[PDB]
Order: structure tokens, then C-alpha cells, then sequence
């Protein structure tokens, strides 16, 4: 009686999943265009050129970032929140939560995508971070993330007003402790009666751990290119890999909800707004 | 004084 995407698919529409949580990470933004590492992207890419990174991981985390703040703001430019623009899965979610059926979207990504394509932030953990909000890295005080926006766009590194240090994006580099708002975990998972693991490698803790927090008895669904994280090497009879493209795969749960003729209106409608 | 990880740090 093991479960299929179909049988996933019968319990939404059944009405038996009510309360979807949602776990992102890059996998569901490369399709936008946007950038990634291991995986190589444009002639920005290699952009280190000039710098002298110890490790690509570098450019978050601050003992370098205090030392060259530089190569990090030729990335944020790149993934400043208003040259890329959502793709289907980020609609899929969206979807979702335009029917009721989204409890929250936890996401790795730092792009804003989720909250261009309409989820609001109530329904949203940025797990990692956001250009939303920035502070200055050495007098402490916080910012609006746009305060810093014409700054980045003209790759001068952003100055504090008060103490002229240099003003940090609220990314949550390796090393930093997580935003307190990622402890909604802890009343959600346990909530939840379905999960939904989209485009994620599950290496990065404590965010991958997440996989873990849904009771026993709640179906985990798995939308990736590999069979990754507990769902590999700890898994549950509940749950459900489909393997693959997450664009195919996503679409093929859409195919199978019966929802793809509100997805094509629904993409229509978000892509037109200027 | 640490939290984030990823396999390397
Ligand atoms: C926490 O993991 C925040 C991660 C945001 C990562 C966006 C990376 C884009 C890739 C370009 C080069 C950076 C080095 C790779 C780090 C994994
Ligand atoms: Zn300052």
C-alpha cells in the first residue's frame, strides 16, 4: 500500500491534506535563471577574478566578508529581488496557498522569488535571510533592505549614515545563527499533515533536519533530481520520491490535481502585471 | 557562535 504521486495527488483533492508545509531551496530557482555554484552560471560567475576567495563558501561568512565585502555585493546584485521573475513551481505554491491549503513555505533561498509571485510574508519562513532588511556590521543598527539597494545596483558597497561601516544585507552567512522567526518550525511541522520537499540537496543544517519534524504518520513528498537527506538514508513508509526534473515533476502533480487549467490562468495573470 | 552549516565549515 506504499503511497504514489497519484495517491498524494487523491488526498488533496480528497480533502484528507489540508495543512501543506513546503521546503525550497535552489532547485526550485534555477529554472528562474538564477545563479548557483556547484553548478555553474554566467560570466558573473566567475567573476572571482580579482578576488582571492579561500573557498567559494566564503563569500558568506563574515571573517572574510569584514576582510573583502566585495565579492559578496557582486552577487547580491545579481540576486537583487527584480531582475529574475517566478517560474512555475514558485506559482505552484502560490496556488496552494490561494486555495487554503498552505500552512507554510520554508525556503533556503534568498532571491525573494516566493514572495514575488504573491505568497505574503505571514505565510512565509526565510530561513536563510532576505535583502528585505539590512544592518550595519559595526555599530549594529538596522536598516530597511532598500536603503542599500542603489548602492549594490551601482556596485559601491553600501555605507552606514551613522558610522559610515559597511551596511550587511540580512543574509544569514554560515557560522550566524538563524532569524528567531525559523522557530515557527517547532508549532508547524508537528501541524502539518503533508510535506512537500521541493528542489533541495538537504545539506544545509539545521534547515535539512526539518525532514524530520512532521509526525510519523504524516506523507513526505520528495520533488527532486536525487533521492536525498532522511528520505535517503532514513526513510518512512509514508513517503514519496518523485524523481526527476522539478519542473516535470511539479507539473506532473499538477497534471494530476486537475489544477492545470488554473495554473496557465493563474501564470498568465502574475507574468502580465507590467 | 555558529549555527548555519553546510559540509566544509
Ligand atoms: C545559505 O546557505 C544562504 C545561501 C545563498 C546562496 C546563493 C549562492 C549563489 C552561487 C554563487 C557563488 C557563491 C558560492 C556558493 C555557496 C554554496
Ligand atoms: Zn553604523
Amino acid at each position: 500500500g506504499k503511497l504514489s504521486l497519484q495517491d498524494v495527488a487523491e488526498l488533496i483533492r480528497a480533502r484528507a491534506c489540508q495543512r501543506v508545509v513546503v521546503m525550497v531551496g535552489a532547485g526550485i530557482s534555477t529554472p528562474s535563471g538564477i545563479p548557483d555554484f556547484r553548478s555553474p552560471g554566467s560570466g558573473l560567475y566567475s567573476n572571482l577574478q580579482q578576488y582571492d576567495l579561500p573557498y567559494p563558501e566564503a563569500i558568506f561568512e563574515l571573517p572574510f566578508f569584514f576582510h573583502n565585502p566585495k565579492p559578496f555585493f557582486t552577487l547580491a546584485k545579481e540576486l537583487y529581488p527584480g531582475n529574475y521573475k517566478p517560474n512555475v513551481t514558485h506559482y505552484f505554491l502560490r496556488l496552494l496557498h490561494d486555495k487554503g491549503l498552505l500552512l507554510r513555505l520554508y525556503t533556503q533561498n534568498i532571491d525573494g522569488l516566493e514572495r514575488v509571485s504573491g505568497i505574503p510574508a505571514s505565510k512565509l519562513v526565510e530561513a536563510h535571510g532576505t535583502f528585505a532588511s539590512a544592518t550595519c556590521t559595526v555599530c549594529q543598527r538596522p536598516f530597511p533592505g532598500e536603503d542599500i539597494r542603489a548602492d549594490v545596483m551601482a556596485d559601491r558597497v553600501p555605507r552606514c549614515p551613522v558610522c559610515t561601516g559597511v551596511v550587511k544585507p540580512d543574509i544569514v552567512f554560515f557560522g550566524e545563527p538563524l532569524p528567531q522567526r525559523f522557530l515557527l518550525h517547532v508549532v508547524d511541522f508537528p501541524m502539518a499533515d503533508l510535506l512537500l520537499i521541493l528542489g533541495t540537496s538537504l545539506e544545509v543544517e539545521p534547515f535539512a533536519s526539518l525532514t524530520e519534524a512532521v509526525r510519523s504518520s504524516v506523507p513526505r513528498l520528495l520533488i527532486n533530481r536525487d533521492l536525498v537527506g532522511p528520505l535517503a538514508w532514513h526513510p518512512r513508509s509514508r513517503d514519496v520520491a518523485q524523481l526527476g526534473d522539478v519542473v516535470h515533476g511539479v507539473e506532473s502533480l499538477v497534471e494530476l490535481l486537475g489544477w492545470t487549467e488554473e495554473m496557465r490562468d493563474l501564470v498568465q495573470r502574475e507574468t502580465g502585471k507590467l | 557562535t555558529a549555527r548555519k552549516s553546510t559540509g566544509g565549515w
